[PDB]
């Protein structure tokens, strides 16, 4: 029931301000500190800082001190984080998470594990405008395999599901590859039996947040033609 | 600051064979926490305190550590616990994390199932073509792919994309795409995809004739 | 910016010094070891320990903001002593106020051999009450986000000690305060009428002394002289100085002598002793005024020591309980000025040894003797 809902992925020009939100639910919000973690793939995890909702007291990391500013709002019950003077090195995935608290008596110290991380937020900084994805079917003709090709979308984060999440087994959404044009393009597939090829439908649901475009497409098998004699 | 150095950055171990991740610290630390992050999901703590397991963690895990050097040991290697492992410091600020340790399952060699997808007529309406060759569920990762248009090897047009190791089958998947222009796509007839893999006695080829 | 610690430290020295002189006065002066002082000595102990253990460590937190120099295990210990020695100081002052009242309206049980036992069980209850109110803090420690004490603030959070700050503040301050308010208005009232029961009886003593100087029969001289005996014997009861009450014994003795002549029928011999009574009155007229002069004075000092009490602990305990209830109020604007009201509750430990010793001559003569060694 403890759920930390975070803001969506964003593309922001370098030098502009970013405002990431982190909604809390399932508990009183004010019981624990609210930490923030930045994850740049390949370099590991780095600690940004934390804040205490009740008093509003904030602590920052020595590096992220001048860049990030942590705030909260008891009315809306959310934890904000403002990144100013956005450089190109500030492109990473950001998490908001509560960590356990040590309870310290005159006898000893206890620690209780209440660590619950929230969904990530993929932040990208670049001057190029966003481009919507072009979803194309990948049909079989001759178990079979289906898929959809998303091509020419600039900000990287995109999600794909099959039959509104009904399909999940045998699905592999490959990671995006960077094209020569500077635009990403991934593709997801799904293995289904040849008996369900004509009796059941298969629709991939592409959703791209920054472009603010969502498109669903039906994969239909390619029909052969009888070549003359 | 108090950086955490955990060797190795990546390791491969077979089922049954046992693993011991090390997480050495810059200074003497009170306790050590551990996290597991499976690609596509947020990190969930696995061991709070130096040697106490979190909720929903199997008993095969076993953490032990001193002051400078800490460790994470397991009991029976299984495919469900293949992921990256970070260790963090909660003794003092700033909170430091480890670089990470990716675990690869070592599974019996599996043969890839090759599929090939022709370009949709909608894409050709825009003047571009993209032929996809799919390799699904195979082991190990390395697989050599080649494109032969009219029995002529192509070079420079392909873009291979391997996905992470599946948590269930412990198998990878590869996506190679041949990007060509409609101008050059009409000039040729058959497009083929020849792949060779130690799990194949003879390299298999899956092609198709345009139309 | 570190200069503020200058004056803050000039508040610690008197607290340590002042309360140490009280302890040295009662334990070394053979003329000060009576019951009611053994209980005042305990108030100085609490006020001393709070200026020697609580107040000095509280000075470091102002300088080392968001830091805890001592081991983290001693944070819940220091907080235990902040409430303990404070609640004890408050209840001691409360138990004093109630005794100041019973010691006025009824000086019963004034023996030194049996009034010292009541003080010994009066002192132990206060220390047991103060403990019981301050004991839950060390039991359930404070929760912190970090393990190292150099990155934490030693303070009781609103969430972990919500119902404690509420039910704990009442048993420590608002409960003894409720007693101190009523015992005050009943004390000022106890000496408002006794100062008036002395005058009206003193004027009844004159009117009858006026009429017996102008008499013709033997019945009026024995009616007015009997009204004097009762009036004189009641005015004796309305005094807190045995020599002024000794003056009434002398007087009443002369009443019985003259009242014995009145029954023998000798009128002009009874008036010979009535003129002697007029002499006995003139000797104690001075001391009659110094009695009421000391009555109106004792009434005001009791208002100041009481005013200073509510002047120093209210701003904290009111702001404290407000931060637990009000959510509309700015949480950062309350605990910003609460830091100030904490030290106002601390300085009370330094005035208590002054407003309870410097109004006594034997204490001053003894203080300057050990300052002098
Ligand atoms: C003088 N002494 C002070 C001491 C205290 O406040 N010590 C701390 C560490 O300092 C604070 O004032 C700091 C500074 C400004 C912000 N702070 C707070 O918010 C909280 C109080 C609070 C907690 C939770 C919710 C609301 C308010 N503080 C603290 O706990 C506790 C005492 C006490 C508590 C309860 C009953 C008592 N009887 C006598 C006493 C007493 C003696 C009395």
């Amino acid at each position: 029931e403890v759920q930390l809902q975070q803001s969506g992925p964003e593309l922001v020009k370098p030098g502009a301000s970013v405002k990431l939100s982190c909604k809390a639910s399932g508990y009183t919000f004010t019981s624990s500190w609210m930490h923030w973690v930045k994850q740049r793939p390949g370099q590991g995890l780095e600690w940004i800082g934390n804040i205490y909702p009740s008093n509003g007291g904030t602590n920052y990391n020595e590096r992220f001190k001048s860049k990030a500013t942590l705030t909260v709002d008891r009315s809306s019950n959310t934890a904000y984080m403002q990144l100013s003077s956005l450089t190109s090195e500030d492109s990473a995935v950001y998490f908001c998470a509560r960590f356990g608290s040590f309870i310290t008596t005159i006898l000893t110290t206890y620690y209780n594990p209440v660590d619950y991380w929230g969904q990530g937020t993929t932040l990208t900084v670049s001057s190029a405008s966003t481009k919507g994805p072009s979803v194309f079917p990948l049909a079989p003709s001759s178990t079979a395999a289906l898929g959809c090709l998303v091509k020419d979308y600039f900000p990287e984060p995109v999600t794909v599901s099959w039959n509104s999440g009904a399909l999940t087994s045998g699905v592999h959404t490959f990671p995006a590859v960077l094209q020569s044009s500077g635009l990403y393009s991934l593709s997801s597939v799904v293995t289904v039996p040849s008996s369900s090829l004509g009796t059941q439908t298969y629709i991939c649901n592409v959703n791209h947040k920054p472009s603010n475009t969502k498109v669903d497409k039906k994969v239909e098998p390619k029909s052969c033609h009888h070549h003359h004699h | 600051d108090i950086v955490l150095i955990q060797s190795p950055a990546i390791m491969s171990a077979s089922p049954g064979e046992k693993v011991t991740i090390t997480c050495s610290a810059s200074s003497s630390v009170s306790y050590m926490h551990w996290f597991q992050q499976k690609p596509g999901t947020s990190p969930k703590l696995w061991i709070y305190s130096t040697s106490n397991l979190a909720s929903g963690v199997p008993a095969r895990f076993s953490g032990s550590g001193s002051g400078t050097s800490y460790s994470l040991t397991i009991s029976r290697m299984e495919a469900e616990d293949a992921a990256t492992y970070y260790c963090q410091q909660r003794s003092s600020y700033p909170l430091t994390f480890g670089a990470g340790t990716k675990l690869e399952i070592k599974r019996t060699v599996a043969a890839p199932s090759v599929f090939i997808f022709p370009p949709s007529d909608e894409q050709l309406k825009s003047g571009t073509a993209s032929v996809v060759c799919l390799l699904n569920n195979f082991y190990p990762r390395e697989a050599k792919v080649q494109w032969k248009v009219d029995n002529a090897l192509q070079s420079g047009n392909s873009q291979e994309s391997v996905t992470e190791q599946d948590s269930k089958d412990s198998t990878y998947s590869l996506s190679s795409t041949l990007t060509l222009s409609k101008a050059d796509y009409e000039k040729h007839k058959v497009y083929a995809c020849e792949v060779t893999h130690q799990g194949l006695s003879l390299p298999v080829t899956k092609s198709f004739n345009r139309g | 910016l570190h200069w503020a610690a200058l004056l803050i430290l000039m508040v610690i020295i008197p607290t340590i010094g002042g309360n140490t002189l009280v302890i040295l006065a009662v334990s070394l002066e053979k003329k000060l070891q009576y019951a009611t002082n053994y209980f005042l000595m305990s108030l100085a102990v609490a006020d001393l320990l709070v200026g020697l253990f609580v107040m000095p460590i509280a000075l470091l937190t102002i300088m080392f903001e968001a830091m805890w120099p001592l081991p983290l295990v001693l944070c819940p210990a220091w907080l235990f002593l902040d409430v303990l020695f404070s609640t004890a100081s408050i209840w001691h002052l409360c138990a004093i106020s109630v005794d100041r009242y019973i010691a006025i309206k009824k000086p019963i049980q004034a023996n030194q051999y049996n009034s010292r036992a009541t003080a010994f069980i009066k002192i132990t209850v206060v220390w047991l009450i103060s403990i019981g109110i301050a004991i839950p803090v060390p039991i359930k420690g404070i929760e912190t986000d970090v393990d190292n004490p150099n990155n934490i603030t030693c303070v009781l959070t609103k969430e972990r000690f919500g119902d404690f700050m509420l039910f704990g503040s009442l048993a420590a301050f608002f409960t003894p305060l409720a007693i101190m308010i009523v015992t005050y208005f009943l004390t000022i009232h106890a000496l408002q009428k006794k100062a008036a029961d002395l005058e009206d009886n003193w004027e009844t003593l004159n009117d009858n002394l006026k009429v017996i100087e102008k008499a013709d029969n033997a019945a009026q001289v024995k009616d007015a002289l009997t009204k004097m005996r009762a009036a004189a014997l009641d005015a004796q009861k309305a005094t807190p100085m045995k020599d002024f009450r000794h003056g009434f014994d002398i007087l009443v003795g002369q009443i019985d002598d003259a009242l014995k002549l009145a029954n023998e029928g000798k009128v002009k011999e009874a008036q010979a002793a009535a003129e002697q009574l007029k002499t006995t009155r003139n000797a104690y007229i001075q001391k009659y005024l110094q009695t009421i002069s000391n009555e109106q004075r004792a009434s005001k000092v009791l208002g100041i020591v009481f005013f200073l009490f509510l002047l120093m602990w209210c701003p904290f305990f009111i702001t404290n309980i407000t931060l637990v209830l009000c959510d509309s109020c700015n949480q950062t604007t309350l605990q910003m000025l609460l830091e100030i009201f904490v030290w106002i509750g601390y300085v009370s430990s330094g005035v208590n040894p002054l407003v309870y010793t410097l109004f006594n001559k034997t204490f001053r003569d003894a203080f300057g003797r050990y300052i002098t060694c």
